[PDB]
């Protein structure tokens, strides 16, 4: 029964989100500095974000318990072929959204019905308001509720790869981005960056306060700029790789502008038709909390 | 006067009751055994020889055939068994959500009606054992406020096709179509066909 | 030609079959606008969850999947009494389900038992730490695990309307320590 | 402190947790599912829809 | 080469192996892991396996289950496609699995 | 004669 | 050992399915209330006996 001490549990070493390359284990700030990019002439520019609807999905009654953290990494980052999810046990959250219930939520990423024995669980107060903005999550594919899959994609490209030189006038110039990379590369991470505790993050993004809030962003904007590079190379249009002598480079086509399918296929992490109507649901959803 | 046996106790008989309506499947089947018996035991009803349903006679006729054989494909044999579960389901507690075996029928012509007058006979031979299935039910009812008279589906499912009693009392409609599937009948969702506000 | 011996021999056979022995659970439908199962459920504290009511497919026997057919037969093709009348005795359905009432306790009680036995109960297996002066292997401080405690104390003292064990103070409270555990 | 992927590395490991099947989950089989005709052909409708 | 930790004759190599498989390193296992529950049903399905096999084989094995298990796609999905090769007005009742 | 029964119906088969 | 015997416990038979069975290990099972999501409600008198 773990607590925070307004430190959040991402002040912990239970759970940290680390990246293995080089040869080591590394955390994600050392990665990113790999990626060096130019520009192409086309304006990326910031676009206002719309507010979401209240209403809450029902969890229609289910007995024995859904591993509700699996599917929210298992969409967004999912590696292996994911088929048709827009349908599922999605919105047992809002079980947890009203004052005194009973159902809690364990650690490792489960949703219990009734606390049992022998089973460490986040705060019962502080993943209230966890829920009461994610549950929302459950409508992703509900007609005349389902988010926008075009416009958001602006907001991420100005996140990973923008220059605050940029960012504070709103408008950037889109950007092509190369790293150096090695054998597998782009799927190496997606099946690295799967397994990570998410719910350990997103928890701590709606309780800290101002004190605790300005400084969770600035240690954490980071972990949130690597769980986005990879979600965002299953939307570029291309990925060829350029040679130089004996280096390789993972030149990515266009981050920040959103296409309609994989430049994956077979060398990266792939979407469907249904996690596009997802991958839009939730980087509206958090946008608001973050920014 | 004592008679004399160890007193038959009000509880434990039903927790002993609740504990095999969880673990024991066939509990139902031998609560209906018992007391569907005392319906064929009193001789309350019967099977007969002969057929007499749709006729009033003079039929077999040429502007007849089409309705003569939409009440043919709709004729239940009058098997005595079949006749004493429907008289001890109405009053026998159940542990499945049973629903109805269903039927798709586009309605077509006026001799289609013979379809929408079998849920009302059944709604009052049988009003309970008719609440457990009034959303599955309601599912394909409305092909016939469809399909058969528009305007007034177009302005009900403009208000939705399901509602919330809670908020204390009121009723919560929630403006989107959406089918039954009985899947959701035990949760805050009753079927909004049914409502009776106007 | 029908309603007369529908609304009279046969409304006396509900009336009286209402309140039978193994008939309990309400199934009342006389308000389609409110009305719910309100379903009760066998639960554990230590992990286990069963329904009486749930959602599956058709049964290996005739009790799921209502046929809605069987209503032609029953307006035409079967005769009543038509109302000779017949008075079933009270003796052959009175000691049948008193019967079926004893194969139910008779056949869960091995299962209730065996399984009360691996639970332990009314126990706690606890540690005391002896405050220095002169030990004993006695007193000190009575320790117990978190699970122990929610297992057997937890769901007992709930039971009676007590207000939930006070928490420990990071600051001290040696006053109300006890002033809250009186309550 | 994590779990170092062991399908890059040289040496060979020689045991490790497979992600079986029970005796429940059934693939490839049949489905009694039937049929119910239009009954009759002359008032269908490809015409739109 | 680690489940005869305590059963060979040979003394040196005893000594040795528990000794590097005691090490607050590594950890061996053999037999049932742990089970994933079914939501509706309530009965165990995907259970996982300690087994003996070599990581080679291993890898390949999982590739398959995970890519029957990712489908997300009942055999229920089998009669929408079953039904374009009838009469355009023709209709099926599936008998439900999950 | 249409008999009345009571569970899922059987007719044609599906295909892996 | 005592006659009584248990042609089927705890197993629940769909004919689409075949014979899927449960556990039987409960500890503490006290019958309580069930709310419409799925959660354990408490002791309220006047609503359960």
């Amino acid at each position: 029964m773990l607590q925070q001490p307004t430190g959040g549990y991402t002040t912990l070493e239970q759970f940290a989100f680390t990246i293995r390359n080089d040869g080591t284990n590394a955390t994600p700030t050392q990665f990113l500095q790999l990626l060096s990019y130019e520009a192409t002439e086309n304006e990326l520019v910031k676009k206002t974000i719309p507010t979401p609807e209240t209403h809450l999905p029902s969890a229609r009654n289910v007995p024995g318990n859904v591993y509700i953290e699996d599917a929210i990494t298992q969409a967004l980052f999912g590696i292996s072929a994911q088929n048709v999810n827009a349908h599922g046990y999605f919105s047992r959250l809002s079980a947890l959204a009203l004052p005194n219930t009973s159902a809690r939520l364990g650690l490792d990423g489960v949703i219990y019905n009734s606390e049992t024995i022998n089973i460490p669980f986040y705060d019962p107060a502080a993943v209230a308001n966890f829920a009461a903005t994610y549950a929302k999550l459950g409508n992703a594919s509900t007609p005349r509720y389902r988010a926008d899959m075009i416009d958001i994609y602006a907001h991420v490209g100005l996140e990973l790869a923008g220059t605050d030189a940029e960012r504070a006038a709103g408008v950037m110039p889109v950007k092509r981005a190369k790293f150096d990379s090695w054998e597998g590369s782009l799927i190496s991470l997606s099946r690295d960056v799967v397994n990570w505790k998410i719910l350990a993050f997103l928890i701590d993004l709606c309780s800290l306060e101002g004190e605790a809030l300005r400084a969770f962003k600035t240690r954490n904007r980071d972990v949130f700029r690597m769980m986005l590079f990879i979600m965002s190379t299953a939307v570029a249009a291309n990925v060829v790789n350029r040679k130089v002598t004996k280096r390789v480079d993972r030149v990515l086509e266009y981050i920040g502008v959103n296409s309609m399918r994989t430049a994956g296929r077979t060398a990266t992490i792939t979407y469907d038709l249904s996690r596009h109507e997802f991958a839009a649901k939730f980087l509206q959803l958090t946008f608001t909390r973050w920014n | 006067a004592l008679r004399p046996e160890l007193a038959f106790d009000h509880d434990h008989i039903i927790r002993c009751l609740m504990l095999a309506a969880a673990n024991y499947p066939r509990l139902e089947g031998i609560i209906v055994q018992i007391n569907t018996g005392y319906v064929a035991s009193a001789n309350v009803i019967r099977p007969v020889s002969e057929k007499r349903y749709f006729p009033e006679n003079l039929e077999q006729n040429q502007s007849a055939a089409r309705l003569v054989s939409a009440v043919k494909a709709r004729a239940s044999e009058a098997d005595i068994s079949s006749i004493h579960l429907a008289i001890a389901r109405e009053v026998s507690p159940m542990f499945n959500v049973h629903e109805l075996k269903k039927i798709a029928e586009s309605f077509e012509d006026p001799s289609s009606i013979v379809v929408v007058l079998e849920f009302i006979l059944f709604a009052l031979f049988f009003p309970t054992e008719f609440n457990r299935i009034k959303g599955d039910i309601q599912n394909v009812l409305l092909l016939f406020f469809s399909r058969w008279y528009p305007v007034e589906y177009g302005i009900f499912i403009q208000r939705g096709a399901t509602y919330t009693i809670n908020a204390a009392g009121e009723f919560e409609f929630s403006g989107r179509n959406e089918k039954w599937d009985q899947s959701l009948y035990l949760s805050e969702h009753f079927p909004a066909l049914f409502s009776d506000v106007p | 030609n029908i309603a007369v011996a529908h609304t009279d021999h046969l409304s006396v056979v509900y009336a009286t079959m209402s309140n039978f022995m193994l008939n309990f659970t309400n199934n009342f439908s006389g308000n389609h606008a409110t009305f719910k199962p309100d379903q009760y459920v066998i639960t554990s504290p230590e992990g286990s969850y069963k329904p009486i009511i749930e959602r599956q497919g058709e049964t290996v026997d005739g009790l799921t999947i209502i046929d809605t057919s069987i209503v032609w037969p029953i307006l035409c093709q079967c005769t009543y009494p038509l109302v000779e009348i017949v008075y079933p005795d009270p003796s052959t359905t009175l000691s049948q389900s008193l019967s079926v009432a004893q194969v139910l306790s008779k056949l869960t009680l091995p299962d209730a038992f065996i399984n009360m036995i691996l639970s332990g109960g009314d126990s706690v297996v606890m540690r005391t730490y002896q405050t220095e002066a002169d030990d004993d292997l006695d007193e000190g401080i009575r320790m117990t695990t978190y699970d122990q405690y929610l297992s057997h104390i937890r769901e007992r003292l709930h039971i009676t309307n007590v207000p939930d064990p006070i928490y420990i103070t990071g600051a001290s409270t040696p006053d109300q320590i006890a002033a809250s555990v009186q309550a | 402190q994590v779990g170092i992927p062991k399908l890059e590395v040289d040496h060979i490991s020689f045991s490790n947790v497979v992600s079986m099947m029970t005796a429940n989950i059934r693939t490839g089989d049949d489905m009694a599912v039937e049929r119910v005709n239009p009954d009759d052909v002359r008032a269908i409708n490809i015409r739109n829809a | 080469p680690a489940l005869l930790r305590d059963f060979t004759q040979v003394n040196w190599l005893n000594r040795d192996i528990t000794n590097m498989l005691q090490q607050a390193g590594t950890k061996y296992g053999l037999g049932l892991t742990e089970t994933r529950l079914d939501y509706v049903r309530l009965v165990k399905t995907i259970v996982g396996h300690a087994l003996n096999i070599d990581h080679f084989a291993a890898s390949v094995l999982n590739i398959n289950l995970r890519a029957l298990m990712e489908a997300n796609v009942t055999a229920d999905d089998r009669i929408k496609a079953l039904q374009a090769h009838s009469m355009i007005s023709t209709q099926f009742h599936g008998p439900n699995q999950g | 004669t249409k008999v009345i029964f009571n569970g899922l119906d059987v007719n044609t088969e599906v295909q892996p | 050992i005592t006659d009584v015997d248990s042609t089927d416990y705890g197993k629940l038979t769909l004919r689409f399915l075949g014979t899927l069975t449960r556990s039987l290990k409960m500890q503490n099972a006290q019958i309580r209330r069930i709310r419409p999501d799925g959660t354990v409600l408490r002791y309220d008198d006047q609503i359960d006996i």
